[PDB]
RNA sequence: GUGAAGCCAGAGGAAACUCUGGUGGAGGCUCGCAGCGGUUCUGACGUGCAAAUCGAUCGUCAAAUCUGAGCAUGGGGGCGAA
RNA sequence: AACGCGGGGUUAAGGUGCCGGAGUGGACGCUCAUCAGACACCACAAAAGGCGUUAGUACAUCUUGACAGCAGGACGGUGGCCAUGGAAGUCGGAAUCCGCUAAGGACUGUGUAACAACUCACCUGCCGAAUGUACUAGCCCUGAAAAUGGAUGGCGCUCAAGC
RNA sequence: ACAACCAACUUAGAACUGGUACGGACAGGGGGAAUCUGACUGUCUAAUUAAAACAUAGCAUU
RNA sequence: GCGGGUAAACGGCGGGAGUAACUAUGACUCUCUUAAGGUAGCCAAAUGCCUCGUCAUCUAAUUAGUGACGCGCAUGAAUGGAUUAACGAGAUUCCCACUGUCCCUAUCUACUAUCUAGCGAAACCACAGCCAAGGGAACGGGCUUGGCAAAAUCAGCGGGGAA
RNA sequence: CACAGGGAUAACUGGCUUGUGGCGGCCAAGCGUUCAUAGCGACGUCGCUUUUUGAUCCUUCGAUGUCGGCUCUUCCUAUCAUACCGAAGCAGAAUUCGGUAAGCGUUGGAUUGUUCACCCACUAAUAGGGAACGUGAGCUGGGUUUAGACCGUCGUGAGACAGGUUAGUUUUACCCUACUGAUGAACUCGUCGCAAUGGUAAUUCAGCUUAGUACGAGAGGAACCGCUGAUUCAGAUAAUUGGUUUUUGCGGUUGUCCGACCGGGCAGUGCCGCGAAGCUACCAUCUGCUGGAUAAUGGCUGAACGCCUCUAAGUCAGAAUCCAU
């Protein structure tokens, strides 16, 4: 018989394969449709999530309840020290779909990077390029420049090999993150050469995004374990009296189909899961070597982004750092990556640019009063410490 | 039911009883349902600071008592914020009755009146002390 | 815990018997521990610790209360607040 | 079609595009379905309807020429008889005869304080061989709505591999 | 009529004091307005029914 | 057999037709039958079917509750009627308090589950184990036609095995 | 209450049938001021459906767990709402009928075990159904309901009642498959990729402006674009707020024990206040795209059929649809 009350079903089936992710890096699916008539550009970037702070703003929205008043917002935090690009990979069509014709490697690849292809790097031997390099000396590079000019004569779509300097970061890691970055704009001859020209240079994200842009943030979400229906599908719990748990759901089934079916709510892995969410504004990008790079025209004091007493479980953002309006997918110290937005956007919520008036650095480790030890001191006044 | 009202934590649902802050000679409304309540399989019909509700009077006088009136929820007990960021509560959850227009039954507010309710029902803001 | 008869003293009134402090320690009375029982969770368990148990919550708890040993009633018989 | 174990030949019912042994065999037609159809028993369908093919009846034109596509004419007693300030065909009703024209009625409707101009029946005239009506029954279509995904057996098949 | 010596606890009153707290754990009644029903205490289907069933005093009959 | 007694013995305790200055009903009457025709009381009650009876109250809303009403299918007097303070691990309705029963879930602790060393069963078992449709003993894992289809595995799970 | 059996034979699923139930069609007397066919519609007649109930007894009586509710998924269309269209006894507004349409939703409560129903209220709407009358090794046990018990009627009685009432044990998964996740041999080991195939996602409302303007004698009173929010759903996240406390972190405090103090033990976390970290909440915050092909319809050109005609050849646009991103 029907069922008596109608209830939209939980959960959604476009994200059905509820496993854990495949890979730790998150995975640029898709790149934004590449223009010719654009000046070359790089894609996409990388970065690693700090934690979030709070940011006052006058919002500019006509017509809105909020419109010139201060409005309190979340954002997280992206260090972003620069990358290092170190190869190219030309790309042709086919009937089957795109595929790589050839990549072209750097002369000098950093311990960084080649520590990404090993698995037992202390007790290697480190020979990940060494017969490569050869390549740049013998015959003057001859066969580094065919494989340029193959790429520039067959393929259309180039990116480029491009890697993290993840020793900038606080983390314990020392394995870089590798990935490619499309580049869009000009003809296969330009991209070759930016991308030659960029070989083994250092690219900053101030130079890839700008502010009040929209991007994407890719990532795996945090990870819980093996969960239950109830947590991991939001169904609801069964009355207090139910024998053998209430944490499930009651019927899994009907009798004819004689099978489980695909749609019901079971337990499994929850978390850890690849994702792609779109639409976040740039607030700010702040500059390593600034010293106030958390500084406002309307809050001159001179402070780095970076809570009093560093971010849980991060450290410092010691390097250029994004804003990012609103949450990301991905616990701290995780590798994201940014990339330029698929879309059209015409509202004015889109379209606002965006003015900081104050940025929160209070303490994360606790109810934090205070944004600097200048201020910590001037209001506790002198303490038994201070001798 | 109120237009341009923001989100807001809702902390009065269906069946609580809330005081009256206005003169009409109720004690207190006993909130039946919501005005922009939508349809959900278990879920209460739940209501904020400033948005309508439909509610009988348990205690008061007998005239008000035994009927259903459209009534207005001026203070709440559950704390929220506005966009501005800052979590605010009241003392106590009151209300007002009104007409399906919007207007008093009373001529007076007794007690602070949360700023929604203000904003969206000018007979309030206008038989309202302090706001917020 | 409550406080039945009986008893002491003092107040009224005219009588007769009214009242007020005490004393006393009755009741198949009452709260409640052990014991005895077994209401609910329709809890645990339900190839159990257990062919009836375990936990919490409950009924009764000075008498139609609980209990040992000896003895009697033996199958269409016994015994039965049934 | 009834049965021992084998070899050869020929058939029955049923099949010959592939699965599948044997025909993309031959002849003449019909059908295009945004639900085709293809299953003797048998596994779903009816009353009602639709310009595709055939057929039966009657009709028009037979050059004196059909339907469709066009210009022109409705003379003259005629204010006829009743009705009226006034309606001469076009308020009210019963009725429209003709001396000169291939055709024009006291008139089919329009107009109008009364009119008049205008219009129709019809035809001399442009033309040029096929035309209209109502039926009959083949195929196809509408009628034709149920629950896991799905069954001319499947694939597929349209100068069929359908009827 | 006071002084001295001896001896436990039980009650009452006051000031001060702090965290406005104090039967600080433990221990330890939720209450009220009514209806049906059995008067009450008590008893039974050990191992699905504790009840309004049985018993009871009282009443009546033989 | 006959004839008396006996219901705190078993038990029983009725139909029909008119009737009051409008009227409704029927105090009253006329009439058929029994052993006697339900008296005092009580009731949609744990006893009423029709029925969620009718009125009032309780609620925003009440097939529930209570108070009334009574031609009561089928209430009723030791087969005890009515009432009843106190008592009740008895059944029921409402109110205050209270709270995760719920909106709507979240979190923490111990012991399991989990992995390891050691030890180590049982139920059950035609053969076995992916489906869809068809036909079939009218609900196939096996048959027909299709979809398909890749070792060996671990934790859960309650659709199926008409377990 | 027992035994031997029976699916030779009933109660529940399924199967055939469809009287009955439900839903349509054809005809059209008549209604509809006028007018059969805007919309209804008699007499008659052709059907479809298996969400009614009958009829049958084919399967199961060495047992397929028998109502309802809760939970959860999916499917159907005979569409309640939402999208786009056509017609009116459609001036506007509000409605009504019909087409393409099942993509997306279809609620909170009082009484009742209910099913069904009826009220209160919200809502865009509160549509109807199937899946062994979906779903009991998922629950629950209110109903049916063995044994205890009461009443009424019936019976001489033991006892009966498709009458009322009260109390009444809901067992097992570790196997196979299915499902959810998780490893993994072989093709040297790694890094970076491609994308067959499978899945797929958004939804509805409100306010402002348009505008007291179009349309209307007047009462009254749209809409397209644009702006801002909100409902339901989905995917994340923890700056803030709230919850959680074995941080047994700090403090307070009861009893007892270590002779007192200090400092501690025990009361399975003694209790209380605060309590970071972590987890977590529409109890918090963030985010949710546009291309093609179409259906109904509206058209262009244009025959059949010298005229016409959106159609026959060809062709334009076009839905919450379909297929992709
Ligand atoms: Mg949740
Ligand atoms: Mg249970
Ligand atoms: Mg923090
Ligand atoms: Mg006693
Ligand atoms: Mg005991
Ligand atoms: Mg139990
Ligand atoms: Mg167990
Ligand atoms: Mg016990
Ligand atoms: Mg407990
Ligand atoms: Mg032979
Ligand atoms: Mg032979
Ligand atoms: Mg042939
Ligand atoms: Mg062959
Ligand atoms: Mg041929
Ligand atoms: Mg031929
Ligand atoms: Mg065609
Ligand atoms: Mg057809
Ligand atoms: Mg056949
Ligand atoms: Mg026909
Ligand atoms: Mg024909
Ligand atoms: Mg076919
Ligand atoms: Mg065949
Ligand atoms: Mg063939
Ligand atoms: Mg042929
Ligand atoms: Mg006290
Ligand atoms: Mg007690
Ligand atoms: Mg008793
Ligand atoms: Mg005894
Ligand atoms: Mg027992
Ligand atoms: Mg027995
Ligand atoms: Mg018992
Ligand atoms: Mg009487
Ligand atoms: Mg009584
Ligand atoms: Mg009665
Ligand atoms: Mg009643
Ligand atoms: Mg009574
Ligand atoms: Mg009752
Ligand atoms: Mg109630
Ligand atoms: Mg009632
Ligand atoms: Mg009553
Ligand atoms: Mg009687
Ligand atoms: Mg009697
Ligand atoms: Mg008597
Ligand atoms: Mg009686
Ligand atoms: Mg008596
Ligand atoms: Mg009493
Ligand atoms: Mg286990
Ligand atoms: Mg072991
Ligand atoms: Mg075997
Ligand atoms: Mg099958
Ligand atoms: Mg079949
Ligand atoms: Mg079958
Ligand atoms: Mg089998
Ligand atoms: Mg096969
Ligand atoms: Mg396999
Ligand atoms: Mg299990
Ligand atoms: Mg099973
Ligand atoms: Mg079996
Ligand atoms: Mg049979
Ligand atoms: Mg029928
Ligand atoms: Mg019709
Ligand atoms: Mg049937
Ligand atoms: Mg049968
Ligand atoms: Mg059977
Ligand atoms: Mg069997
Ligand atoms: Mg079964
Ligand atoms: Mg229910
Ligand atoms: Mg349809
Ligand atoms: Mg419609
Ligand atoms: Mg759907
Ligand atoms: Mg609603
Ligand atoms: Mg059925
Ligand atoms: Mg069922
Ligand atoms: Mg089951
Ligand atoms: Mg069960
Ligand atoms: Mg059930
Ligand atoms: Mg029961
Ligand atoms: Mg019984
Ligand atoms: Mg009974
Ligand atoms: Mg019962
Ligand atoms: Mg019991
Ligand atoms: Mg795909
Ligand atoms: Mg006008
Ligand atoms: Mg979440
Ligand atoms: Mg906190
Ligand atoms: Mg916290
Ligand atoms: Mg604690
Ligand atoms: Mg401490
Ligand atoms: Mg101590
Ligand atoms: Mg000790
Ligand atoms: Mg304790
Ligand atoms: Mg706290
Ligand atoms: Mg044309
Ligand atoms: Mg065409």
């Amino acid at each position: 018989s029907h069922r008596k009350y109608e209830a939209p079903r939980h959960g959604s089936l476009a994200f059905l394969p509820r496993k854990r992710a495949a890979r730790h890096r998150g995975r640029v699916k898709s790149f934004p449709k590449d223009d010719p008539k654009k000046p070359v550009h790089l894609t996409a970037a990388m970065g690693y999530k700090a934690g979030m702070t709070t940011i006052v703003r006058d919002l500019d929205r006509p017509g809105a309840k909020a419109h010139k008043k201060e409005v309190v917002e979340a954002v997280t935090i992206i260090d972003c020290p620069p990358m290092v690009v170190v190869g190219l990979v030309g790309y042709i069509e086919t009937p089957r779909g795109l595929r790589s014709l050839t990549t072209v490697w750097a002369e000098h690849l950093s311990d960084e990077v080649k520590r990404r292809f090993y698995k037992n790097w202390y007790k290697s031997k480190k020979k990940a390029f060494t017969k490569y390099a050869k390549k740049y000396a013998e015959n003057n590079g001859a066969s580094i420049t065919r494989e340029l000019e193959r790429i520039k004569k067959y393929c259309t779509v180039v990116r480029v090999l491009a890697h993290t300097q993840i020793r900038k970061t606080p983390l314990k890691q020392k394995k870089a993150h590798l990935m490619e970055i499309q580049i869009n704009g000009g003809s296969v001859a330009d991209k070759v050469e930016f991308g030659r020209s960029l070989f083994e240079k250092p690219v900053t994200i101030d130079t890839i995004f700008e502010k009040d842009e929209m991007i994407d943030v890719i990532a795996v979400t945090k990870g819980h374990g093996f969960v239950g229906v109830t947590a991991r599908w939001g169904t609801k719990k069964l009355p207090r009296k139910t024998h053998k748990g209430l944490r499930k759901v009651a019927c899994i089934g009907a009798w004819h189909p004689s099978h489980v079916q695909w749609t019901v709510a079971r337990a499994g892995q929850m978390g850890y899961h690849h994702r792609t969410s779109v639409n976040h504004k740039i607030y700010r990008i702040g500059k390593g070597d600034d010293e106030a790079n958390a500084s406002t025209e309307t809050d001159l004091t001179k402070k780095k982004i970076t809570p009093m007493g560093g971010f849980v479980r991060y450290g410092e953002v010691n390097n250029d750092y994004v804003m990012i309006k609103g949450s990301v997918p991905g616990v701290k110290k995780r590798i994201m990556t940014l990339r330029k937005s698929l879309f059209t956007h015409t509202s004015r919520k889109a379209l606002e640019k965006v003015e900081l008036k104050w940025i929160d650095t209070s303490s994360e480790f606790g109810h934090g009063a205070f944004q600097t030890a200048a201020e910590k001191k001037q209001f506790m006044g002198t303490l038994k410490k201070d001798l | 039911a109120p237009g341009g009202k923001l989100k807001m934590t809702l902390g009065l649902p269906v069946g609580a009883i809330m005081n009256c802050a206005d003169n009409s000679g109720a004690r207190n409304l006993y909130i039946i349902a919501v005005k922009g309540a939508g349809a959900r399989l278990n879920r209460l019909p739940a209501g904020g600071v400033g948005d309508m509700v439909m509610a009988t009077v348990k205690k008061g006088k007998p005239e008000l008592r035994k009927k259903v009136h459209p009534a207005v929820i001026v203070r709440q007990a559950k704390p929220w914020k506005r966009f501005d960021g800052v979590f605010l509560y009241f003392e106590d959850n009151a209300g007002v009755i009104v007409n399906p227009k919007g207007e008093m039954k009373g001529s007076a507010i007794t007690g602070p009146v949360g700023k929604e309710a203000a904003e969206l029902w000018p007979r309030i803001a206008s038989n309202a002390g302090v706001v917020m």
